DNA sequence: CGATGCTC
RNA sequence: AGAGC
C-alpha cells in the first residue's frame, strides 16, 4: 500500500541526478558527493579504492537509511589535488582493474573443458 | 466517562509500531498515506504564499500537497473534486487544510497512557511503508515493543496548540524524568550490547572502519582524532571512537567493585572533556541510570543536545556492530562436562539434607521454633535446601561461562537476562509454587497417581531437578505447568487491578497543582502542602548527591 | 549520606576545574574572607520565596536548610583550598553558577502536581510482579505485599490481612 | 480430511462448547468462616438424573 | 479592584515554561494572521520561529494576569519578565 | 511466530546481497534477535533449528516430541557428521562489504507461522469525518472512518503536562463543540434559536 | 535486626539488635510496657498509629507504608509524589480513602465528583441541595470545553 | 481383551500408574550426561500404566516440538498463536463461500514433529514454512 | 619537547587478566630503585615476556587532523618498535617525595611511579609514549 | 478446528488454577489469556 | 595481463569454481553483488488470462510463470520496455509466450515450460526459450489438469535485473571464502574445549599454507585471495555470469565517470 | 499445491525436480537423502524445499469439477 | 457500588 | 459477544 516502486532503486526520476556535489563546510578541500540510485556496490567499491590514493587523507561513504538508495561520499584530498580529480581516478583505477579481471577470466575458461 | 471525560476525535491516525535506527530521537516515521490524510489548516500570508499556492497544485494525491483550501466566507473548496481546483489563486487571510509535512509536531501516544511519557510530540517524518517508526530509545516511556503493537497519532490544529506540543510535550524536554528524578530513556538492546563490545580494551579498530564510523556522526568536526596505537600500524580504540559521540565539556565519575584510578577489570568509569579515561560502557553508563552519561549530558549541554546524542551513540555502535556481528546458539546454554559433574552433585547433596531432616520429623526428634508448626518449620527448611541448591548450581555454571558466551555477554552488557535464566537453562530449573507452597495434594494424600499416598520428597513436591537445556519430566512438566497457570491468573489480576487503582489515583489528586505563591492547593484552594514537596523545588531538576559532614569518624570529620 | 538534592555541586566543580584550568602545583589566590563570607553570602541569596515578611522569611529559610547543609560540607575552606585547589576567579564562577542553577532548579507555579504524583505511584504499580513476596520461604516472614496491600493502604481497609506490631 | 462433530444452522458451522459444571448427588463438607455461628455444614446437591 | 500595585508584587520574577508556551503560542497565532511583526526577519517565515526572536529581542507586547488563590492579580509584562530556564 | 511463543513483525526487508552469508552461499529468509532468547528461556527453539538442519541435511523427518531420550549432544554429533559446527554456528560474511563476521551466527532452518491482522488490515487515518447521531462525536470503526480514542487517561497526561490549549482543542474542535443559547435570568437552554 | 549506629570514635557501625514481631494488634497497650522502647514501637496499621499517636504520625507510617510497596518491588519513586498522596489522604484531619467513600463525598464541586464514581446519585444530592459548582476544577472544564486553569491556562493573557 | 482400561479422576485415586512401560517396571543390579535425570521406582505396586506421557496435551500444545525444553508460559502463549496461524483449513476451500478465508500459498512440513501430528494431520495439512533463519545483530531492524 | 622522561625498564610480570589482545606490565626501573611502571601493551603487535629489558621513552611532539603516515619523505621521532597517544589524568602524590602520574592511551592505562618527574610531566591532553627493543 | 471442537468452558474456590485432578484429561498448557485464563479449557 | 587473476578449478554448464587473486575485498564483494542483483535477463513480467478452470488461482500460476527461465543468451540486443519508443510493448522491447492446456484424458494431465510457445517475431536473437535442463525435457511442472479442466493465457517476458524482482536473477548460489586459515583473524571462533578441533576444516585450506603455531601475528596484511563458486539458473551460461557481472560494475562505473563530464 | 518453482533461500530451480523425486523414492527404491543430493540439492535450503513440500493439488484435483 | 486500556 | 498487545 505504501510501499515504493522497485524501479525507484535504480532509476533516477525527474529532477534527480547522479551525482551532487556539495562542498564541505567542516574541512578544508573536503567534498560531499550525494551518489543517487546506488548503493553498497558502488559505495564501497570507490570508497575502498580512494584509500589506494596517497594524496587522499579522508574517504568514507554511508547510506543514512535503508529505504533509499542514495549513498553519501566524504572525499578530503591534499591541498593542489581536487577531490573531484581523486573520484575521477578512483574509478578509473576500478575499470582499468575490471577489464584485466574480464581477459584474465576469458583466457582461463577457454582453456576449461565441460 | 465515555463522551465528556473521554471522546472520539478527528486528526487522530493509529498503526503498527517499528524501530528505526536511523530516526532521531524525537522524530516518528510517518507513512505516505497517513501523511496525506491528516492535515493542518494554514493561513495564507506572504511568508507561506509560495508554498501553499505549489501544495494546493500537488493537491490530495501528491504527498507536499494539500486537500481542501478555506476562503473568507467559510466555505471549503475540495481538491479532489472541483473543476476549479487546478484553477485556484489563493488570497491572504484564506486557509489551506496542506498535508502533514516533515518537522511537524504531533503527539504521539501507547495505550495505557499511565505516563506523561506516554503522550509525547514529536517530529514528523513522511516515510513510505505501512507501520509508524520510531527511535528504539523512546521504546520505555510508551512501554512498546515490536511484536505487533500499534499506536495513536494526534495532530494540532492551533497554532498555539503545535506550540504546546513543541514547548512542554516534545520527547527531548521528557528524558530526565520527575517520578524518580532521573532519565526515562537509555541505551537499550543492539546499542546497549554492541556498546560493551566495542568499548573493550581488546576492541580496536583500522583506519577504513574508522573514518566510516567517524562519517557517521553528523555533527563530527572533521577532525581525525590521533590513534591510540602508532606502532606497525595507526590503531584506534573502541573508546577514543565512541568518545566523538560524547560532547565537550563532559565529566563522569563512577568506581564499581576493585575500580583504582588504574580500573585493573576495566571497571567504572572516567569520562574527562568528552572522553572516556577507562571502563567499559554498560548499562551503569549508558542505560536509563540515576548518575549516568544520559543524566550528566541533558543538565550540562541540554535536552535537544542530549536527543542528539541518542542518535549519534546509535549510529557508530549500530554500524560497528553490523560489521562486527552478534548471535546466541543451543551452545551457550552447554556447560562443560566437569560442571554438570559437580551441579548434578550439588542437588544431590541437597536431596539428602531433605532427606535428613524428614527421618528426623519422622524421628520425632525435630523441634520447631516459637511461632511456628513442626510441619511449617519443616516445610521452611525443606524449601531453603531446595532453594540453596538451584542457586548453588546456577552460580556453578555461570561460573563456567566463557567472555565469549554470548549470554553472558547480553548478561554483562545489561541488555538481556540475568542470573535465574543463565541457572534455569543451563543448569536447574528449580522448586514450582502455587500460593506460596510446594505442590499439593490434590489427590488424596499426593501430588499424581504416579507417586505413593504421603510423599513429601523434592521431587513428588514439584522440584525441577532438571534445566531447560536437559528437559523436564513429565511429572516435572506439569507441575512446571501449575507454576506458570498460577502466574498468568495473577498477571490478568494484576493488569485489571492496578488500572482501577490508578484512575483513583488520578481522580483524587487531578485538581492539585502549585500556585503563584509556593502553595499546592485544590480547586476549593484548601492546602495541601505549604512548599511543594517541603522544598519547592522540581522532581526533574533533583539528584542524589552525598552530605559529607554526616558520615565518616569524629577524626576524619576533623581533618 | 546520599539524597537527592537540587544542584550538582560536584559537576560545577569539576566544570571550573577544566573551565580555568586548574594546576595542583601553584598556590591559590584566594583568602580565608573570600572563601568563609563568601559561601556564607551564597547562602543569603538562595530563593524558593521572595516575600519581605517573617512567616515567609522563616518559611523559605527552613526550604533551604538541607541544601545549605550540602552548600557548607562541600564549600569549606579546606576543602576549598586543599582538595578542589580552585582561584578567585572558579570561585567567583562556582558561587554564581550554584544560585542560577538553583532558582533553574524550582518548581513553576501551574505544574499539575495531582496528576504527576498519581501517575508516579500508579504507573510503577502495574510494573509489579506477583502478589506473592520474596519472604515467602520462612512463616515469620509473611506479610501482605504488593497490589494486595497497596489496596489494603488505599482504601483504609480497617480490617487487614497482616495486622503487626514491631517492637524494640 | 473434516471430522464432524459440528452442526449447520442456517448455513453457519456451529459447536456446542462443553458445559463444566459440579456434579450433583455428593456429599461435601465446608468449614464457615469466623463471624459465622455455624462451625461446619454438610451439603448434598440432589438431583433427579 | 481587587488587583495588586506594581510595588509589593510577591510573585515570581522569572517567567514560567507555561507563561512561555503560551506567549509564543498567542504571538504565532497573531504572526500567522498577518499581525505586524516587531523585530528585524532573517529569512524567519514560521510565526513560531518569528514569535521566540521577538521573546528574544523582548518586543512582545503582552502582559500575564497571575491570579492568587484568594481571587487578587498581578499583572507583569514579557519585557519585566526574566526568561533563563 | 515461531512455534514456541515468539511473535514478532517484519522490522525490514533486505535483498539477497545486502543479507550476511555462508561461505557455501546460503543466506537467511529470516534473521531474528539475539535479545529475544535469554529472558524468555525458549531453548526448544534452540534445539528445533539444531534438528531440523540436521533434518534438512539427511533428508528425514526430526523427532521433536517431548518426552524422548533425543539429547542436543545426540543432535550435534549427527551434524558434525554432515561437516558442520555441532552447535548450529556458522561463519558469516557481511552482505555489504564481503568481510568475514567477527562473531559466527547459529544458522538453520526453523517452522515459522504466517498470522493474521496485517499492517494494511489495521492502518487509519481520520481528519474528519461521519458524525454519530445522538452524541454528534465521530464514529467508531476504520471500516466506517472512525475517530480514535483520546479517552480519560489520554486526558490526564495532557493535564500533567499543562497542556491546557491542546486539551480544549481535543475536545472542541476536533471531535464534539456546539453552540447554545443560554438565558442571562433562569441559565437555562429554553432560549428560542431564531437566527438573521 | 541489623541496625546502623554510632560507634564511640564517630562512625555509623552495624549493631544487630533484638526486635519482636507480632501477629496481631493492640498498640495502646503494648507500648506501656516496661522493656521496650515505647519512642521506636512500629505498627502496620497506620489507622492504629493515627488513633494512638495523632494524625500526623499517621501521615509518617501511611508514607512509610506507600514507601515499602513501591520499594518492596525494587522500584524507586521520588518522595514528593508519595508526600502528596499521603498528605491529601490526611488534610481532613482523618485518613480519608482514595475510594467513592473518601474522596468524592469531600466538598469539591458536583460535576468534578460526578466523574468517578455513584454518576447520576451525585448529581441527584447536587440538585437537592442546589449546589452551586465553582466551575474551578478539572472535569468540569473538560466537560464544559473551555481552557481549564492547568498550567496554560492558570493565568490570563492581556494586552 | 481387558489389556487397556479407562479410568475418571475419582478411579485414579485408588490406582498406581507407572509412566513408561519398560523403563518404570524391569529390574535393578554408567549413564548419560546429556539425557534428563529421573527418579527410577521406589513404589513397586502398579495397577496400570500411561499409554504415552505426551497424551497429558491436547491438539494445540501437540503442535510444540521440544514443549519439555521450554518455560510453561511460552507453551501456553504459543497455544493460543497457533490459532491465528494460516495454512490449508481443508481441501474443499475453493468450493465454500465463507467469511474470511487465508491460504498458504506454498504450506510445509516442518523438519521438526511431534507423534502426536500424525494423528493431527498437520504433515497433511501444514500451517507454516521451514524458514532459514539466522539469529543475528544485523542493522539493527 | 623533544623528551620529557627516558629510562630502560626490568619486566616484573606479564598479565593477559581475560583479554587475547592486551597485557598489563609490571616494571621497574634499572637504575632507579624507587622508580616503577605499571603499562597496559598490545602484545599482538608489541609481545612483551617476562624478564625483559625495555626502553620507555615519553614525548610531547613527534595536533589538529590527523594525517595518514604517507612515507614520502616523513620522519618523526621514532627510531622505537612501538608508539602510543595519550592523555593525562592524575598526579597523585604516594607520601612526602615519592609522587604517580596517570596516562591513558585510548583506555590502554599506564601508571608511573617515582619523583624526578618534576618540570616535565604537566596537565597536557599530548603526551606520546615510545618503547623499543 | 480441531482444538475448537475440543473446548470446554466454566460460568461463574479456586477455578482458574491447573489442578493435579486435570492430569490426562485437560490441557496443562492451552488456556486463553486473561479473563477466560483457567476457565476455557482443553481436552 | 595486469591487475587481478583467475584460476578456474571446476567448469561445467551450470556452475564455475575459481581462484579470484590479486583483487581487493571490495572488488571481490562488488562483484558478488553485481552478480546477484544487477546482470539483465529475460522474464514474464505480464499474464492476460482467457481460461483458467484450474484448481491453482489466476495470480498463483502468473507467480510461476515469471519464475519460469527463459533463454537470456542475446539480450543486450533486446531494449528495456520503459527505453522503447513503442505503445506498451513490441519486438523491440519483449517476447510474447502462449500457454494453452487442457486436461483431454481421465489421468492427469501435467503442464510444463516446454508447453510455452513463442508467438512473437525474435528476429533472429537467442532469446525466449524456455530453459531445459530436465533428463526428460520438460524442464518445469507450472501445473496439474484433470478430466476437462482448462488454461488459456497469454505472456509477456521482459528485460529487467533481480534489484526489481528475484525472477530476473541469472544466478543461484555464490559460494565466497577468503582466509581459510583465519591467518588474518577477521573473525573470532566460539568454542567450548579446541577452535580447532569444533570448526571444520575447509576445502580451500589445501590452496592455502597453514599459519604456523610459531609466528607473530601478520597485522599489515590483508584479503587478496578469494575462494568462488558461481551457479547459473541456466538463462545465461556460467562464464557469461561472471564476464556480463564485471562488464555490468565497469558500465555503472563508467557512468559516474561521465555523470561527472556532465557538470 | 505444487512443488514451487525455485529455492525461496537461493534461486536454485526446483520445480523441474519433482517427478524425477517421486521416481527416485519408488521406482529406484531409495531414501530420500540420496533422491535429494542425486538430484544436485546440495545445500539444505534447497533440500527442505522439496522434502517439506507437501503436494496438496493432488488432493485438490480429486474434487469432481 | 466498583471491576485495566485498546480494537472488527 | 469474538479477538490483539
Ligand atoms: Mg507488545
Ligand atoms: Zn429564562
Ligand atoms: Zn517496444
Ligand atoms: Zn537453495
Amino acid at each position: 500500500m505504501n510501499a515504493p516502486d522497485r524501479f525507484e532503486l535504480f532509476l533516477l526520476g525527474e529532477g534527480e541526478s547522479k551525482l551532487k556535489i556539495d562542498p564541505d563546510t567542516k574541512a578544508p578541500n573536503a567534498v560531499v558527493i550525494t551518489f543517487e540510485k546506488e548503493d553498497h556496490t558502488l559505495g564501497n567499491l570507490i570508497r575502498a579504492e580512494l584509500l589506494n590514493d596517497r594524496k587522499v587523507l579522508f574517504a568514507a561513504y554511508k547510506v543514512e537509511h535503508p529505504f533509499f538508495a542514495r549513498f553519501k561520499l566524504r572525499i578530503q584530498t591534499t591541498e593542489g589535488y581536487d577531490p573531484k580529480d581523486a573520484l575521477k581516478n578512483a574509478c578509473n583505477s576500478i575499470i582499468n582493474k575490471l577489464g584485466a579481471l574480464k581477459t584474465n577470466f576469458e583466457t582461463e575458461w577457454n582453456l576449461q573443458t565441460l | 466517562r465515555g463522551n465528556l471525560m473521554g471522546k472520539r476525535v478527528d486528526f487522530s491516525a493509529r498503526t503498527v509500531i517499528s524501530g528505526d535506527p536511523n530516526l532521531e530521537l524525537d522524530q516518528v516515521g510517518v507513512p505516505k498515506s497517513i501523511a496525506k490524510t491528516l492535515t493542518y489548516p494554514e493561513v495564507v500570508t506572504p511568508y507561506n504564499i509560495d508554498r501553499l499556492t505549489q501544495l494546493v497544485r500537488n493537491g490530495p494525491n501528491e504527498h507536499p500537497g494539500a486537500k481542501y483550501v478555506i476562503r473568507d466566507s467559510g466555505d471549503r473548496i475540495d481538491l479532489r473534486y472541483s473543476k476549479r481546483a487546478g484553477d485556484i489563486q489563493l488570497q491572504y487571510g484564506w486557509k489551506v487544510e496542506r498535508h502533514i509535512m516533515d518537522n511537524d509536531p504531533v503527539l504521539f501516544n501507547r495505550q495505557p497512557s499511565l505516563h506523561k511519557m506516554s503522550m509525547m510530540a514529536h517530529r514528523v517524518k513522511v516515510i513510505p511503508y505501512s507501520t509508524f517508526r520510531l527511535n528504539l530509545s523512546v521504546t520505555s516511556p510508551y512501554n512498546a515493543d515490536f511484536d505487533g503493537d500499534e499506536m495513536n497519532l494526534h495532530v494540532p490544529q492551533s497554532e498555539e496548540t503545535r506550540a504546546e506540543l513543541s514547548q512542554l510535550c516534545a520527547v527531548p524536554l521528557q528524558i530526565v524524568s520527575p517520578q524518580s528524578n532521573k532519565p526515562c530513556m537509555g541505551i537499550v538492546q543492539d546499542t546497549l550490547c554492541g556498546i560493551r563490545k566495542l568499548t573493550l580494551r581488546d576492541t580496536f579498530i583500522e583506519l577504513d572502519q574508522v573514518l566510516n564510523m567517524l562519517y557517521w556522526v553528523p555533527d563530527w568536526d572533521g577532525v581525525i582524532p590521533t590513534p591510540a596505537i602508532i606502532k606497525p600500524k595507526p590503531l584506534w580504540s573502541g573508546k577514543q571512537i565512541l568518545s566523538v559521540a560524547i560532547p565537550n565539556g563532559i565529566h563522569l565519575q563512577r568506581f564499581d567493585e576493585g575500580t583504582t584510578l588504574l580500573s585493573p577489570k576495566d571497571n567504572g568509569m572516567l569520562i574527562i572533556d568528552g572522553q572516556i579515561i577507562f571502563g567499559v560502557v554498560e548499562k551503569k553508563t549508558v542505560g536509563s541510570s540515576n548518575g549516568g552519561l544520559i543524566h550528566v549530558v541533558t543538565r550540562e549541554k541540554g535536552p535537544q543536545v542530549c536527543a542528539k546524542l541518542f542518535g549519534n551513540i546509535q549510529k557508530v555502535v549500530n554500524f560497528w556492530l553490523l560489521h562486527n556481528g552478534f548471535s546466541t546458539g543451543i551452545g551457550d546454554t552447554i556447560a562443560d562436562g566437569p560442571t554438570m559433574r559437580e551441579i548434578t552433585e550439588t542437588i544431590a547433596e541437597a536431596k539428602k539434607k531433605v532427606l535428613d531432616v524428614t527421618k528426623e520429623a519422622q524421628a520425632n526428634l525435630l523441634t520447631a521454633k516459637h511461632g511456628m508448626t513442626l510441619r511449617e518449620s519443616f516445610e521452611d527448611n525443606v524449601v531453603r535446601f531446595l532453594n540453596e541448591a538451584r542457586d548453588k548450581a546456577g552460580r556453578l555454571a555461570e561460573v563456567n561461562l566463557k567472555d565469549l558466551n554470548n549470554v553472558k555477554q547480553m548478561v554483562m552488557a545489561g541488555s538481556k537476562g540475568s542470573f535465574i535464566n543463565i541457572a534455569q537453562m543451563s543448569a536447574c530449573v528449580g522448586q514450582q509454587s502455587v500460593e506460596g507452597k510446594r505442590i499439593a495434594f490434590g489427590f488424596v494424600d499426593r501430588t499424581l497417581p504416579h507417586f505413593s499416598k504421603d510423599d513429601y520428597s523434592p521431587e513428588s513436591k514439584g522440584f525441577v531437578e532438571n534445566s531447560y537445556l536437559r528437559g523436564l519430566t513429565p511429572q516435572e512438566f506439569f507441575f512446571h505447568a501449575m507454576g506458570g497457570r498460577e502466574g498468568l491468573i495473577d498477571t490478568a489480576v494484576k493488569t485489571a487491578e492496578t488500572g482501577y487503582i490508578q484512575r483513583r489515583l488520578v481522580k483524587a489528586l487531578e485538581d492539585i497543582m502549585v500556585h503563584y505563591d509556593n502553595t499546592t492547593r485544590n480547586s476549593l484552594g484548601n492546602v495541601i502542602q505549604f512548599i511543594y514537596g517541603e522544598d519547592g523545588m522540581d522532581a526533574a531538576h533533583i539528584e542524589k548527591q552525598s552530605l559529607d559532614t554526616i558520615g565518616g569518624s569524629d577524626a576524619a570529620f576533623e581533618k | 549520606a546520599n539524597w537527592p538534592l537540587p544542584v550538582n555541586i560536584r559537576r560545577i566543580i569539576q566544570n571550573a576545574q577544566q573551565t580555568f584550568h586548574i594546576d595542583h602545583t601553584k598556590p591559590s589566590d584566594l583568602t580565608i574572607k573570600d572563601i568563609v563570607l563568601g559561601v556564607k553570602d551564597l547562602q543569603e541569596n538562595l530563593l524558593v520565596l521572595r516575600g519581605k515578611n517573617e512567616i515567609i522569611q522563616n518559611a523559605q529559610r527552613d526550604a533551604v536548610t538541607l541544601f545549605c547543609c550540602l552548600l557548607r560540607s562541600r564549600l569549606a575552606t579546606r576543602r576549598v583550598l586543599q582538595e578542589y585547589r580552585l582561584t578567585k576567579q572558579a570561585f567567583d564562577w562556582v558561587l554564581s553558577n550554584i544560585e542560577a542553577q538553583f532558582l533553574r532548579s524550582v518548581v513553576h507555579p501551574g505544574e499539575m502536581v495531582g496528576v504527576l504524583a498519581a501517575q508516579s505511584i500508579g504507573e510503577p504499580a502495574t510494573q509489579m510482579t506477583l502478589n506473592t513476596f520474596h519472604f515467602a520461604g520462612v512463616a515469620s516472614k509473611k506479610v501482605t505485599s504488593g497490589v494486595p496491600r497497596l489496596k489494603e493502604i488505599l482504601n483504609v481497609a480497617k480490617n487487614m490481612k497482616t495486622p503487626s506490631l514491631t517492637v524494640y | 480430511f473434516d471430522m464432524g462433530g459440528y452442526f449447520i444452522i442456517n448455513g453457519s458451522e456451529k459447536v456446542l462448547i462443553a458445559q463444566e459444571r459440579s456434579a450433583g448427588n455428593i456429599v461435601q463438607v465446608f468449614k464457615k468462616a469466623a463471624p459465622s455461628p455455624i462451625s461446619h455444614v454438610a451439603e448434598i446437591r440432589s438431583a433427579l438424573e | 479592584e481587587k488587583a495588586i500595585p506594581k510595588d509589593q508584587r510577591a510573585t515570581t520574577p522569572y517567567m514560567t515554561k507555561y507563561e512561555r508556551a503560551r506567549i509564543l503560542g498567542t504571538r504565532a497565532l497573531q504572526i500567522s494572521m498577518n499581525a505586524p511583526v516587531f523585530v528585524d526577519l532573517e529569512g524567519e517565515t514560521d510565526p513560531l520561529r518569528i514569535a521566540m526572536k521577538e521573546l528574544a529581542e523582548k518586543k512582545i507586547p503582552l502582559v500575564i494576569r497571575r491570579y492568587l488563590p484568594d481571587g487578587s492579580f498581578e499583572d507583569w509584562s514579557v519585557e519585566e519578565l526574566i526568561v533563563d530556564l | 511466530a515461531s512455534r514456541h511463543g515468539q511473535k514478532g513483525t517484519i522490522g525490514i526487508t533486505y535483498r539477497r546481497e545486502d543479507m550476511p552469508f555462508t561461505a557455501e552461499g546460503i543466506v537467511p529468509d529470516l534473521i531474528i534477535n539475539p535479545h529475544a532468547i535469554p529472558s524468555r528461556m525458549t531453548v526448544a527453539h534452540l534445539i528445533e533449528c539444531l534438528l531440523s538442519k540436521v533434518a534438512a541435511l539427511s533428508g528425514n523427518e526430526g523427532d521433536a516430541s517431548p518426552f524422548t531420550d533425543i539429547t542436543v549432544e545426540g543432535i550435534s554429533k549427527l551434524l558434525r557428521e554432515h561437516g558442520y559446527q555441532s552447535r548450529g554456528f556458522e561463519v558469516m560474511y557481511n552482505g555489504h562489504t564481503g568481510k568475514k563476521l567477527m562473531a559466527q551466527i547459529f544458522f538453520g532452518p526453523t517452522y515459522y507461522q504466517r498470522l493474521r491482522h496485517m499492517v494494511d488490515d489495521k492502518i487509519h487515518a481520520r481528519a474528519r469525518g461521519p458524525m454519530q447521531v445522538l452524541t454528534r462525536q465521530p464514529v467508531e470503526g476504520r471500516s466506517r472512518d472512525g475517530g480514535l480514542r483520546f479517552g480519560e487517561m489520554e486526558r490526564d497526561c495532557m493535564i500533567a503536562h499543562g497542556a491546557a490549549s491542546f486539551l480544549k482543542e481535543r475536545l472542541m474542535e476536533a471531535s464534539d463543540a456546539f453552540r447554545v443559547h443560554i438565558c442571562g435570568i433562569c441559565g437555562l437552554m429554553t432560549v428560542i434559536a431564531k437566527l438573521n | 535486626y541489623d541496625r546502623k549506629v554510632p560507634s564511640p570514635t564517630g562512625e555509623y557501625v552495624k549493631e544487630p539488635e533484638w526486635v519482636l514481631e507480632t501477629d496481631g494488634v493492640n498498640l495502646s497497650e503494648v507500648m506501656t510496657v516496661p522493656g521496650i522502647d515505647p519512642t521506636r514501637i512500629y505498627t502496620n496499621s497506620f489507622i492504629d498509629i493515627m488513633e494512638v499517636l495523632g494524625i500526623e504520625a499517621g501521615r509518617a507510617a501511611l508514607y512509610k507504608e506507600v514507601y515499602n510497596v513501591i520499594a518492596s518491588d525494587g522500584s524507586y519513586v521520588n518522595y514528593r509524589h508519595m508526600a502528596l498522596l499521603v498528605d491529601v489522604m490526611t488534610t481532613q484531619g482523618g485518613l480519608t480513602s482514595v475510594t467513592r467513600h473518601g474522596f468524592n463525598r469531600s466538598n469539591t464541586g458536583a460535576l468534578m465528583r460526578c466523574s468517578f464514581e455513584e454518576t447520576v446519585e451525585i448529581l441527584f444530592e447536587a440538585g437537592a441541595s442546589a449546589e452551586l459548582d465553582d466551575c474551578r476544577g478539572v472535569s468540569e472544564n473538560v466537560i464544559l470545553g473551555q481552557m481549564a486553569p492547568i498550567g496554560t491556562g492558570a493565568f490570563d493573557v492581556m494586552i | 481383551e481387558g489389556l487397556v482400561e479407562y479410568i475418571d479422576a475419582e478411579e485414579e485415586e485408588s490406582i498406581l500408574i507407572a509412566m513408561q512401560p519398560e523403563d518404570l517396571e524391569p529390574a535393578e543390579a554408567d549413564v548419560d550426561p546429556a539425557k534428563r535425570i529421573r527418579v527410577s521406582h521406589h513404589a513397586t505396586t502398579f495397577t496400570h500404566c500411561e499409554i504415552h506421557p505426551s497424551m497429558i496435551l491436547g491438539v494445540a500444545a501437540s503442535i510444540i516440538p521440544f514443549p519439555d525444553h521450554n518455560q510453561s508460559p511460552r507453551n501456553t502463549y504459543q497455544s493460543a498463536m497457533g490459532k491465528q496461524a494460516m495454512g490449508v483449513f481443508l481441501t474443499n476451500y475453493n468450493v465454500r463461500m465463507d467469511t474470511m478465508a487465508n491460504i498458504l500459498y506454498y504450506p510445509q512440513k516442518p523438519l521438526g514433529t511431534t507423534r502426536a501430528m500424525e494423528y493431527l494431520k498437520f504433515r497433511e495439512l501444514p500451517a507454516g514454512q521451514n524458514a532459514i533463519v539466522a539469529i543475528a545483530c544485523y542493522s539493527g531492524y | 619537547s623533544n623528551t620529557l622522561f627516558d629510562d630502560i625498564f626490568q619486566v616484573s610480570e606479564v598479565d593477559p587478566g581475560r583479554y587475547n589482545k592486551v597485557c598489563r606490565i609490571e616494571a621497574a626501573s634499572t637504575t632507579q630503585d624507587q622508580c616503577k611502571l605499571t603499562l597496559d601493551i598490545n602484545v599482538e603487535l608489541f609481545p612483551v615476556a617476562a624478564q625483559d629489558s625495555l626502553t620507555v621513552t615519553i614525548a610531547s611532539s613527534l595536533t589538529r587532523s590527523w594525517r595518514p603516515p604517507q612515507a614520502g619523505d616523513r620522519s618523526l621521532a621514532d627510531d622505537y618498535d612501538y608508539v602510543m597517544y595519550g592523555t593525562a589524568y592524575k598526579f597523585e602524590e604516594v607520601s612526602k617525595d615519592l609522587i604517580a602520574v596517570y596516562y591513558s592511551f585510548g583506555g590502554l592505562l599506564m601508571r608511573l611511579e617515582g619523583n624526578y618527574r618534576n618540570l616535565n610531566n604537566l596537565k597536557q591532553e599530548n603526551a606520546y609514549l615510545l618503547i623499543r627493543r | 478446528t480441531l482444538s475448537h471442537l475440543r473446548r470446554t468452558n466454566t460460568p461463574i474456590a479456586k477455578p482458574r488454577q491447573l489442578h493435579n485432578t486435570h492430569w490426562g484429561l485437560v490441557c496443562p498448557a492451552e488456556t486463553p489469556e486473561g479473563q477466560a485464563c483457567g476457565l476455557v479449557k482443553n481436552l | 595481463e595486469e591487475g587481478p587473476q583467475v584460476k578456474i578449478r571446476e567448469a561445467s554448464k551450470d556452475n564455475v569454481d575459481f581462484i579470484l587473486s590479486n583483487v581487493d575485498l571490495a572488488m571481490a564483494n562488488s562483484l558478488r553483488r553485481v552478480m546477484i542483483a544487477e546482470i539483465p535477463t529475460l522474464a514474464i513480467d505480464s499474464v492476460e488470462v482467457e481460461t483458467n478452470t484450474t484448481v491453482l488461482a489466476d495470480e498463483f500460476i502468473a507467480h510461476r510463470l515469471g519464475l519460469i527461465p527463459l533463454q537470456s543468451m542475446d539480450i543486450e540486443q533486446l531494449e528495456y520496455s520503459r527505453d522503447c519508443f513503442c505503445e506498451d510493448h513490441c519486438d523491440k522491447c519483449s517476447v510474447v509466450l502462449t500457454l494453452q492446456a487442457f486436461g483431454e484424458s481421465e489421468s492427469t494431465t501435467n503442464v510444463y515450460s516446454k508447453d510455452l510457445v513463442i508467438v512473437s517475431n525474435l528476429m533472429g536473437r537467442n532469446i525466449g526459450h524456455p530453459i531445459i535442463q530436465d533428463k526428460e525435457g520438460n524442464g518445469v511442472l507450472i501445473c496439474k489438469l484433470r478430466k476437462g479442466q482448462e488454461l488459456k493465457l497469454t505472456c509477456v517476458a521482459k528485460k529487467g535485473i533481480a534489484k526489481e524482482h528475484a525472477k530476473w536473477g541469472p544466478a543461484a548460489a555464490i559460494e565466497f571464502e577468503y582466509d581459510p586459515w583465519n591467518k588474518l583473524k577477521h573473525t573470532d571462533y566460539w568454542y567450548e574445549q579446541d577452535s580447532a578441533k569444533e570448526w571444520p576444516q575447509s576445502k580451500n585450506c589445501e590452496y592455502e599454507d597453514p599459519p604456523n603455531e610459531g609466528d607473530p601475528f601478520d597485522y599489515k596484511a590483508q584479503a587478496d585471495t578469494f575462494y568462488m563458486n558461481v551457479e547459473s539458473v541456466g538463462s545465461i551460461p556460467v562464464d557469461q555470469v561472471v564476464v556480463r557481472g564485471i562488464d555490468t560494475l565497469q558500465k555503472k562505473v563508467a557512468s559516474i565517470l561521465l555523470a561527472l563530464t556532465q557538470m | 499445491m505444487i512443488v514451487p518453482v525455485r529455492c525461496f533461500s537461493c534461486g536454485k530451480v526446483v520445480g523441474d525436480k519433482w517427478e524425477s523425486y517421486l521416481n527416485l523414492l519408488q521406482e529406484d527404491e531409495l531414501d530420500e537423502g540420496t533422491a535429494l543430493s542425486r538430484l544436485g540439492l546440495k545445500r539444505y535450503c534447497c533440500r527442505r524445499m522439496i522434502l517439506t513440500h507437501v503436494d496438496l493439488i493432488e488432493k485438490f484435483l480429486r474434487y469432481n469439477p
